[PDB]
RNA sequence: GAAACUGCGAAUGGCUCAUUAAAUCAGUUAUCGUUUAUUUGAUAGUUCCUUUACUACAUGGUAUAACUGUGGUAAUUCUAGAGCUAAUACAUGCUUAAAAUCUCGACCCUUUGGAAGAGAGUAUUUAUUAGAUGAUGAUUCAUAAUAACUUUUCGAAUCGCAUGGCCUUGUGCUGGCGAUGGUUCAUUCAAAUUUCUGCCCUAUCAACUUUCGAUGGUAGGAUAGUGGCCUACCAUGGUUUCAACGGGUAACGGGAAUAAGGGUUCGAUUCCGGAGAGGGAGCCUGAGAAACGGCUACCA
């Protein structure tokens, strides 16, 4: 269970790190779909 | 049960004030802890004395009555060592304190240039011992020693005050820790606008 | 070598740069404590180029301010850094059915920033106690002029 | 006063627990727990005066201390006396399978809804704080002093959570703003269920909210009282006295009697 | 099951204004100013790295009762001396099986990811740096670090059933699950302050308050921790006819709702809410007492 701790806690820092970067890539991605009819 | 309740005041308009509490027991009040040095065991044989107090919340809190070393900080280089601190001289709050060498909060006290003269001699090449011998190098320069001058040329202008300090082994520095509250005693190095000021109050003190 | 000594045994800030700050040769190193208690009141220009270590500031400590907050006329000037206000209202009579005057007084500290002056209107917030009387302290001072007697005047501010 | 109370007094004891005043003298006191004094239902008044399950007080301290385990409060086994359940959880009776809200009336009383063994799943929380604690990590807490780890960002801190007990996961949430669902937990307007119409703050030390409805009534609350039932006229429960609406005392007359 | 050990509450009340004209108390303060059992929630890899006979954890040591007994004495909650044994109590205590385990990641090698070789815990201190890149109005805020350097911690020698699955075949597990802990945070527990309205009369109260506090402001120190609370150190303060200084009222002390109109009524001899448990003193518990109903010792 020690064990255990540490490996649900990267588990879950990961998968949270991983949805972070689709998130963002999304964020910044509708960024360029808001300002490009404003052109 | 030295209280502190604010109810043995006279209000405002200074008319007396009544009671009908008996001293209540959440507003204890500690007998006071004056805290000696031991640079000077012409006596005193047990260096540093610390006595824990059992607090409230069920804490413990430890109590300088007597010591000899602290901790100290050098402001402007971020580096901070363990030391013997030397004599205390002004205290501000009072000049009794000084005079029994007690440790307040923010008293004005002397340390051991040793670590820091150790350390600034090793990041920089300078020892600050007499003036002449200044700086102690390497042989050769091709290597990594090609950084002690990068550093050292940063003009280390360690004020006039800083200099003399080291060679004459002592160093000021005022203390940030409640003796009587955590048991330690820390503090930092003086330099620029107090350095100036309480060396003041020492020149003028004495002349 | 004025506003530090000034009898005072040493005036230092809650941000202890000073000394150190002789590390960044080049850009600006005068600092001093910055705050802004927000709330909608604007941060005093004489407090941040100021001299002044005033730690009982409510811009230049930690100092809070919490919940309620005064409006009040200046009675006295005296005093080092504090003042007190008086607030004039009215109580009613529940038989009489009418009202009579009344005065608080009140215990306010003053930051050197805003310049007093006996007689003027005042705003003070809600900050940890200070002292036996002292609870209040001064954010935001307008000037008023009373042709003599404070006491005489009495509004319903 | 001498130390901290540890009673309490039948006469004192809450009108939300719609108590027998002859009664006795006392009434179970709620145990420290998620949620607050006032703000609860101990047990033994949720199986006795409620449910009816119980009857006597030993009826009680049968059913909660018998080796078969009779009562689950959100997903868990309890056997204390006065655990409080508090507003929005989820109580089952195993013996019966047996699933409830915990939510106010209309009129402000305790009352105990029926669910689904779908509605059994999902529970919902209100977000209390939201911090970055140790190790760079996101922590967010519920008013059922829920405490979260690594929860989805865009989460402001007066926000409603979807939970879906069975895998302790999120799903949906909604924070409130001009335009949502909400239910009141406390206040001289309690068990209201209306359309955030808009939220002015002070700051001075206290913001406050206006609220719609079925017939269109005006509401004002502080937000703190303020539970986003759900998000975009979607109530998310379903609501006990049919929806959360109450009468004029001439409505209720007009209804039932019909004057 | 005897008894003991435990381990708990035994700071709860309950009667008592006797005081008390005082914020007492009411509202009316968050407390950037203070403490926090209770309750949850959470929860904790960096403890060596000795220059792994780490011994080797086929989880340490003690210590003790209780206990059998030997007693004493006008006589104790008496007690003596004899022996015992526990232990969820003292007192501990390598966490290996190598190169521990942390923390890059090439790279492919696609996943099993492979990942190279990339690099390496906390109570207690300051001291800086964060903090551009949480938050406040708000921060020197956090929670960061950061070193140091701290007679300083931390860290389940638990027990309980659940031991049948895994492979091994003894094995290695398998621990399941709880009981039994610790951790800090907020989790109610709190208190504890705390603004902001309000006791009887009185101007025949005019004036008041300053040796250390009357004030400010400051050094510290206490305080558990806010505070003149004090150490100082000084500021002269300021209160005040809206009568302030102040005086005088034995003063312990004061929540529900209906209601054209009316009908009626409530909480229940005070919701509220400070100060006594011979005198005095000091001390006591502790999360947690101005501990009444703990002491002592003193007096009686």
């Amino acid at each position: 269970e020690k064990t255990q701790r540490y490996v649900k806690t990267n588990a879950a820092k990961e998968e949270y790190e991983k949805f972070l970067s689709e998130w963002k890539k999304q964020r910044a991605a509708k960024a360029h779909a808001a300002s490009a009819p404003v052109v | 049960g030295i209280s502190r309740d604010s109810k043995h005041k006279r209000r405002a308009t200074g008319g007396r004030m009544p009671v009908h509490r008996k001293k209540r027991a959440f507003e204890k009040g500690r007998p006071i802890s004056m805290t000696k040095l031991t640079t000077q065991s012409t006596t005193i044989t047990e260096k540093r004395r610390i006595r824990p107090v059992r607090v409230r919340g069920g804490h413990l809190k430890f109590r300088a009555l007597r010591l000899c070393e602290g901790n100290f900080s050098w402001g402007s280089e971020n580096i901070t060592r363990k030391t013997k601190i030397l004599d205390v001289k002004y205290n501000a709050t009072n000049n009794e304190l000084v005079r029994t060498k007690t440790l307040v909060k923010n008293s004005i006290v002397e340390i051991d240039s040793t670590p820091f003269r150790e350390w600034y001699k090793l990041h920089y090449g300078i020892d600050l011992g007499l003036k002449k011998d200044r700086t102690v190098l390497g042989n050769k320069e091709k290597s990594r020693h090609v950084q002690k001058r990068v550093k050292r040329t940063k003009a280390q202008a360690l004020e006039k005050n800083i200099e003399e300090q080291f060679v004459s082994q002592r160093i000021l520095a005022c203390i940030t820790s409640r003796p009587g509250q955590s048991g330690r005693a820390d503090g930092y190095i003086l330099e620029g606008k107090e350095l100036e000021f309480y060396i003041r109050k020492l020149q003028s003190k004495k002349k | 070598m004025d506003t530090q000594i000034q009898r005072a045994y040493q005036k230092q800030d809650g941000v202890f740069l000073n000394s150190k700050k002789l590390l960044a040769k080049k850009t600006s190193a005068g600092v001093r404590y910055y705050k802004n208690i927000g709330l909608g009141f604007k941060t005093p220009k004489e407090a941040i180029e100021g001299t002044y270590v005033d730690k009982k500031c409510p811009f230049t400590s930690n100092l809070s301010i919490r919940g309620k907050i005064i409006k009040g006329l200046v009675i006295s000037t005296k005093m080092n850094r504090t003042v007190i206000i008086r607030r004039d209202y009215l109580h009613y009579v529940r038989k009489y059915n009418r009202y009579e005057k009344r005065h608080r007084n009140i215990p306010v500290h003053i930051s050197p920033c805003f310049s007093v002056k006996e007689g003027d209107i005042l705003v003070a917030g809600q900050c940890r106690p200070i002292s036996k009387t002292v609870r209040f302290n001064a954010l935001q001072v307008v000037p008023n002029e009373i042709i003599g007697s404070v006491r005489k005047q009495f509004l319903l501010f | 006063a001498r130390g901290p109370k540890k009673h309490l007094k039948r006469i004192n004891a809450p009108k939300s627990w719609m108590l027998n005043k002859l009664g006795g003298i006392w009434a179970t006191r709620p145990s420290q727990g998620p949620h607050k004094l006032r703000e609860s239902l101990p047990l033994s008044v949720l199986l006795k005066e409620r449910l009816n399950y119980a009857l006597n007080g030993r009826d009680v301290t049968l059913i909660l201390n018998d080796k078969e385990q009779n009562v689950f409060v959100d997903g868990k086994v309890r056997r204390d006396k006065g655990y409080p359940t508090g507003l929005m959880d989820v109580v089952r009776i195993e013996k019966t399978d047996q699933s409830f809200r915990i939510l106010y009336d209309t009129k402000g009383r305790f009352v105990l809804k029926s669910l689904s063994k779908e509605e059994a799943k999902y529970k919902l929380l209100k977000v209390t704080a939201k911090a970055i604690g140790p190790n760079q990590i996101p922590y967010i807490v519920t008013h059922d002093s829920r405490t979260i780890r690594f929860p989805n960002p865009e989460i402001k801190i007066g926000d409603t959570l979807k939970y879906d007990l069975v895998n302790n996961k999120i799903e949906n949430f909604a924070h409130l703003e001009s335009g949502n669902v909400c239910y009141i937990q406390q206040g001289n307007n309690i068990g209201r269920v209306g359309i955030i119409q808009h939220i002015e703050k002070h700051q001075g030390s206290f913001d406050i909210c206006h609220v719609k409805d079925a017939k269109g009534n005006a509401f004002a609350t502080r937000l703190g009282n303020i539970f986003v039932l759900g998000q975009g006229k979607k109530s998310w429960i379903e609501l006990p006295s049919g929806d959360g609406v109450r009468e004029t005392i001439l409505e209720e007359r007009k209804r039932k009697f019909s004057y």
